């Protein structure tokens, strides 16, 4: 089925398929209706348009609320499969196999457009009652089949005859390529072939005299092979239109990124192009660049980028140089760059200035946060700090912003968390992003909708509550992760959740070869504390404390510089008091551990006090006066049992105390 | 791109609170004339783009009546002083 | 002998080439006739090592005594000439050029193969009268050469008539496909049009046609130059660095 | 902290601890490279064809960053 590809902008024999399909349904004289889930296969793919943006963007509109079948390739073995399923589709397949054989010349090819134009098709509703005496169903223009075979007949009054000419030889060289399949084997003779062709060559007002040299014309022109065959140019094999070709790549990239598709077959014809088309094309070169990710390929990657950018551009009148900058920005921080895309990134900005146009640096701005919010390091090296922005899109409009305030409020919630602010305002900011996420349509924006779940499993989380993580957690997406955040880090992301169970389940020699890795890979900011905190974890298990000790404090000190995270200023807090306490030396930590208890009960996190508790009673504990640690943990055992994954730490001191 | 308005709850709210220069591309220069080609309307630029097929569609249509047309205006017969662009309009006012 | 080198790729490949055609390579020496067969005196393989060694701007080596041994023998030929003449446009001397392509014109006025150059001499040296001339001159032998569409966009574009000018580079390569240094001068003429888009797209073709192209690389960087995209523009800047190093300008 | 790749006559520096891509070119073909302290030491191609010749005068270069001009070793 595999061929050279070509563009048309003439009658393909994919077209012709469908052009004979709709002739069978319309005529009625043989009481074939096709199945309305099989036009709408066919037909949809060639409607024109559905425009996809490299990045800044992910399936805004392109998903489909119900799934869709794939978009079919023109050979005919893929199209009969789809009528071959049905128990009587044999009679629908057939009827297009009959009337595949009934054209054998482009006179009988002109028959089919003359008899459409001037019976089936119709201008319109109003002359559709007054033919009351057609024996044939007729088509408005305005219908679905309508607009498309308008389309059809005005491809077909547009070329010359050196349009037609192609017409003929690429079908019967489609047509022979399916002649030579196992499919056609099992329909060599069908019978019913015969009755619906003989129905159609019917009145060839001659038989005896023009029928010997009739076959004379075009078996001389076949290929017999009994002698050299006439010189021809090369013809290619398939020929796509431009909106077709459309449909299956979208369909493909969206498929790669997160009924059966045949992803051999449509990589093999997209690798055939001429290199004009790709031109008129440009979508072909972005098809290399998300493949060119996967494999990891710096320098393949930037050449498709900068290709698709320089097509584009051109074609499309408006302004899109302040585009492809920060989408070459975003590819420099895919691959963990980071000030290589700073760079990159400010020269957007003065580029959107000149253009003098407003809707566009709200994306700009957009972009900025994300960026940031991946990478929380480089928030000092920005122009416009963080908070700037959330006052400026809070108030940003009243109309046409519909997706910017449910980005606005999501970016002051991380704020706030990382900031450790008031329990009672994360609640209620939080409560701003929910609701204005979930009003408007959440499958389409599925990038937001993930990020509102990543965000309240981490808010609920922090607030130890894992009855409620758990049921948002099974909506979190897995290995879907995110743009301008490398393609690996979902992997990275699940291999961290085995180490930590490895680490709980004593597995020490997975972890220790999986440290070796920590150090050498290019990690993003969220990952790297992670490992950084793994780290620390597994040395305390080990039983050498100087040297976890000493650096500990060295992260925690530059987790309260370099960035301003609180959360994980407490997290690193308190392996330094399981290291000191750890020891026979707790108390050390008693004015350390106090100054986080009056801080955190003004905060009112009930699971910061209570892990402060634990600690407290533990140092109370191993000094000698067991007394009045079991009186200050029996008033608050009642307030500790709510948190379970403290109860194991909870329920082993019981056993002590007894 | 609900524009915050199309939300039925903070539409809600407010009520009750109240109280494009085009240039040719690659493509669009053709051989024969130096003249590029002009879109006629918005419709044929497809979100900025323009389509080859609408716009070689519009070229097939205007070189329609040309060959019709051919004989209008210029062109003079022997025996003849008079066009036939004129044959027409008198022949306009002879029933009228 | 051109489809042979056609076929050439790169510098090294002709010297394996050249050493095949030394050690184990001899002609029929039936069929040919005598004091020929032998290589050293052989005329093919001279004119070998004047057409690849300098077309691909390899490394010279047993060219400079086969090249007045030509001169010798074939004083009146013309494509020696005409390629003696190329040989000056190569190494940047335009004056010299100029004497030696005068020749050519006064002993031979029909010959639409390399004139290309003597136009694209003149274009450089300015002088509008002479090259109207040529064009008006030039066009009555015939329009439908590669050249004879290029030499006249080049009278045309001198007269800051662009809308004009551009449509015989587009037409100059159509006719023959192989004349992709007609690409990057296409793409020039949309930037006096002050339309960017445009010439982006002109100079991309000219990569795609061949990735080993200074000119073209040269001509799209300066296009992103021209608009405020100053970093967007250093990836092609830098690529064409690799082409030509040993230059002051780039 | 830059990765270099050597192509016969093509040198690309990318820079992975910070910073972009470089690439540098060559007044010969390069036989083989080999890294020292601060640089490589780059030897010419010897002989390819079959005849079998090759230069012995100077085949080496010395290369310390890559936008500073090559020098010369002595021996």
């Amino acid at each position: 089925k595999y061929g050279p590809l070509g563009i048309t902008n003439f009658i393909t024999p994919y077209d012709l398929c469908i052009l004979i399909l709709i002739h069978a349904h319309c005529s009625q004289d043989n009481g074939i209706s096709v199945p309305t889930a099989v036009f709408l296969r066919l037909i949809s793919p060639t409607r024109p348009s559905l425009e996809w943006n490299p990045l800044l963007k992910d399936n805004s509109n392109l998903r489909s609320s119900s799934i869709v079948p794939p978009p079919v390739l023109p050979i005919l073995d893929n199209i009969i499969r789809i009528l071959l399923d049905d128990k009587d589709g044999n009679k629908i397949a057939l009827t297009l196999m009959g009337y595949l054989e009934a054209i054998n010349g482009l006179d009988s090819i002109n028959r089919l457009m003359m008899d459409l134009e001037k019976n089936c098709l119709v201008n319109n509703y109003r002359s559709m009652k007054m033919r009351t005496t057609s024996t044939r169903r007729q088509m408005t223009r305005a219908s679905f089949l309508g607009t498309f075979l308008s389309t059809c007949i005005r491809k077909y009054q547009i070329g010359d005859f050196e349009m037609r000419e192609t017409i003929w030889i690429n079908l019967q060289n489609f047509k022979t390529v399916f002649k030579h399949t196992p499919l056609w084997l099992r329909f060599k003779d069908n019978v019913h072939i015969q009755k619906v062709k003989n129905c159609l060559l019917a009145n060839d007002e001659i038989s005896v005299e023009d029928q010997q040299m009739v076959e004379f014309f075009q078996h001389f022109n076949n290929g017999n092979d009994a002698d050299s065959k006439t010189m021809n140019e090369e013809n290619y094999g398939t020929l796509i239109s431009i909106q077709h070709l459309q449909s299956i790549v979208n369909r493909q990239i969206v498929n790669w990124l997160d009924y059966e598709e045949q992803s051999g077959l449509v990589f093999d014809l997209l690798d055939t192009l001429s290199l004009n088309d790709a031109t008129k094309f440009p979508l072909i070169f972005i098809l290399k660049y998300l493949e060119a990710i996967k494999e990891n390929s710096y320098q393949t990657a930037l050449d498709s980028l900068h290709n698709y950018f320089d097509y584009k551009s051109t074609g499309n009148s408006q302004n899109y140089f302040h585009i492809s900058l920060l989408s070459l920005a975003t590819f420099h921080s895919s691959f963990n760059e980071c000030d290589a895309a700073i760079n990159s990134f400010e020269e957007a900005t003065r580029i959107a200035r000149e253009n003098k146009d407003m809707e566009t640096l709200n994306l700009i701005m957009i972009w900025i946060i994300n960026f940031i919010e991946v990478h929380p390091e480089y928030a000092n090296r920005f122009y416009i700090t963080v908070e700037q922005i959330i006052k400026y899109l809070k108030n940003s409009s009243d109309v046409e912003d519909a997706n910017i305030f449910s980005n606005a409020y999501k970016f002051e919630t991380l704020l706030s968390m990382v900031k450790e602010s008031k329990t009672a305002e994360v609640s209620s900011s939080l409560l701003k992003f929910m609701a204005i996420t979930l009003q408007n349509v959440p499958s389409q924006n599925f990038d937001l909708f993930q990020s509102l779940v990543s965000y309240e499993v981490k808010f609920w989380k922090e607030l130890g509550y894992e009855s409620i993580s758990d049921v948002y957690e099974k909506f979190l997406s897995k290995t879907s992760s995110s743009s301008l955040r490398n393609y690996d880090s979902s992997i990275i992301n699940q291999d961290i959740k085995v180490a930590f169970k490895a680490l709980e389940e004593d597995d020490f020699l997975k972890v220790k070869q999986y440290l070796l890795k920590s150090e050498s890979l290019e990690l993003d900011y969220d990952q790297k504390i992670n490992l950084k905190y793994l780290r620390v974890k597994y040395l305390v298990k080990i039983g050498d404390y100087d040297l976890s000790m000493r650096l500990i404090n060295q992260y925690v000190k530059e987790c309260c510089e370099e960035v301003a995270d609180s959360n994980w200023r407490f997290k690193f807090e308190i392996e330094s008091i399981n290291v000191l306490l750890l020891s026979d030396v707790g108390i050390r930590s008693l004015p350390k551990i106090i100054k986080l208890i009056d801080e955190y009960k003004e905060i009112g996190n009930p699971l910061r006090c209570v892990i402060l508790l634990l600690k407290l009673c533990e140092v109370l504990i191993q000094v000698g006066k067991s007394m009045e640690a079991e009186c200050l943990i029996s008033c608050n055992l009642s307030t500790i049992l709510e948190f379970p994954f403290v109860r194991k730490k909870t329920d082993e001191l019981l056993e002590s105390l007894s | 791109a609900r524009a915050l308005r199309d939300i039925s709850l903070f539409n809600d709210i407010r009520k009750d609170q109240n109280s494009v220069k085009y240039i040719p591309s690659l493509s669009a220069y053709n051989v024969f004339n130096e003249f590029p080609y002009y879109p006629t309307s918005a419709s044929q630029l497809l979100d900025g783009k323009l389509d080859e097929f609408l716009m070689l569609s519009e070229q097939y249509k205007s070189r329609l009546p040309k060959i019709r047309k051919l004989g209008w205006n210029r062109f003079k017969p022997i025996g003849i002083n008079k066009t036939m662009y004129e044959l027409e309009m008198l022949r306009s006012r002879a029933r009228a | 002998w051109l489809e042979l080198m056609d076929c050439l790729q790169k510098v090294d490949d002709a010297l394996l080439l050249n050493n095949y055609l030394y050690q184990n390579f001899q002609f029929k020496f039936s069929e040919n006739l005598g004091s020929q067969r032998t290589i050293e005196f052989n005329i093919m393989i001279k004119f070998f090592k004047l057409k690849v060694f300098e077309e691909l701007n390899g490394q010279l080596e047993d060219y400079f005594e086969d090249l007045e041994f030509l001169l010798q023998v074939f004083p009146n030929f013309t494509f020696l000439k005409a390629y003696n003449a190329t040989i000056s446009y190569n190494n940047l001397d335009y004056v010299t050029a100029e004497s030696r392509f005068d020749d050519i014109v006064k002993q031979d006025p029909y010959r639409l193969n390399d004139l290309e150059t003597y136009s694209n001499i003149l274009y450089v040296m300015q002088k509008n009268s002479k090259l109207a001339y040529l064009a008006q001159f030039v066009s009555q032998i015939d329009r439908f050469r590669p050249e004879t569409c290029c030499i006249i966009a080049n009278y045309y574009s001198a007269r800051q008539e662009h809308e004009k000018s551009i449509m015989y580079f587009r037409r100059a390569l159509t006719l023959d496909k192989k004349t992709t240094n007609a690409w990057t001068l296409m793409g020039h003429e949309f930037v006096e049009l002050s339309n960017s888009h445009a010439a982006i797209e002109c100079y991309r073709r000219a990569v795609d046609i061949c990735p080993r192209d200074f000119k073209a690389w040269f001509g799209l960087g300066q296009a992103y130059a021209l608009l405020d995209m100053h970093l967007y523009s250093l990836y092609y800047f830098q690529k064409a660095c690799t082409l030509k190093p040993w230059d002051r300008r780039i | 902290d830059c990765f270099v790749v050597v192509l016969s006559d093509i040198a690309h520096v990318y820079m992975l601890k910070n910073g972009g891509s470089t690439t540098v070119c060559f007044p010969f073909q390069i036989g083989n490279a080999f890294w020292y302290a601060n640089g490589v030491i780059l030897e010419r191609e010897t002989s390819a064809s079959k005849p079998i010749e090759f230069d012995l005068k100077h085949k080496y270069i010395t290369l310390t960053d890559p936008m500073a001009p090559f020098g010369l070793i002595s021996i």
